[PDB]
């Protein structure tokens, strides 16, 4: 057991396109979109 | 379109909307309000007539008017000939009727086709939009033939529009795939598909066969062409 350490310095190393890739990597494990029946508004 | 013409001191200063439900909202097109000061140039002011050297001169109403006398007593019938424009009254029109059929006439034509085949202008029905403007608020499936109506009619295309937008109506056309401002299904521009769709084989012909309110306008200006009858 230890309180003397902020352990979070995970976002030191986080880059540019970081928030992305966790993005593209998450696109993975979604559930179908649902569907309004359009393709936009404006159809 | 119902407008208001403002006027001030015997001149015409603009054009304003006059609201009409039925017709044009409270809208009219920019050609209806823009157009006015057209009216103050290349104007006829008074009689002209030929003088010997072939040129047009200013000449009094009652000379003028004699000549054109002179000349429709000689000819009668199948000579004497006229054709309307597009900016006349019925009030003329009638009158020019009248006139030439004091001289046994029945030459008496428009500039724009219509075909006289079958009923022709025998029925008030074959050559008139019968649903009418209102109506298209109360249609589903419009299918356009051969015009443009953005252009040919801009409130009836406001109107389209409208219903498109608050009632979901399906629009589709044949024709050039013209900008309508709206989404639309767009069938081609060949008439043979017409055909196709009056046979049945077109996907279009079950989608009209099951519409509550089918409506199908076609445009005097594809009726120009020589084809027009069919």
């Amino acid at each position: 057991f230890d309180n003397s350490t902020y352990r979070n310095l995970q976002h030191h190393e986080y880059s540019t396109y970081t928030f992305l890739d966790l993005n593209v990597e998450l696109s993975k494990f979604r559930m179908p979109q649902p569907s309004s029946g359009r393709q936009s508004p404006r159809h | 379109s119902n407008i208001v013409v403002s006027t001030r001191t015997g001149e015409v200063m603009r054009i304003l909307p006059r609201m009409h439900e039925d017709i044009n909202e409270e809208w009219i097109s920019d050609k209806t309000r823009f157009a006015y000061d057209g009216l103050k140039r290349q104007r006829l002011t008074q009689p002209m007539i030929r003088n010997e050297k072939g040129l047009l001169t200013y000449t009094t109403w009652e000379d003028a008017l004699s000549r054109v006398a002179g000349m429709l007593q000689s000819f009668q019938g199948n000579d004497v000939a006229a054709i309307a424009g597009g900016l006349v009254d019925a009030e003329a029109l009638v009158a020019l009727k009248d006139l030439l059929n004091r001289v046994d006439s029945d030459s008496l034509c428009t500039e724009e086709v219509f075909p006289t085949a079958g009923a022709g202008t025998d029925l008030r029905s074959n050559y008139l939009l019968n649903t009418t403007i209102a109506g298209v608020e109360e249609a589903d499936v419009i299918l356009l033939v051969g015009t443009n109506p953005r252009f040919e009619a801009p409130l009836f295309n406001a109107r389209i529009r409208k219903s498109w937008l608050h009632n979901d109506l399906k629009v589709a056309l044949i024709g050039s795939p013209v900008d309508l401002t709206y989404r639309y299904d767009h069938l081609g521009d060949s008439p043979k598909i017409l055909q196709d769709i009056a046979s049945g084989n077109h996907p279009f012909s079950q989608i009209l066969k099951e519409a509550k309110k089918p409506m199908v306008v076609l445009g005097s200006s594809a009726l120009q062409r020589s084809d027009g009858t069919a």
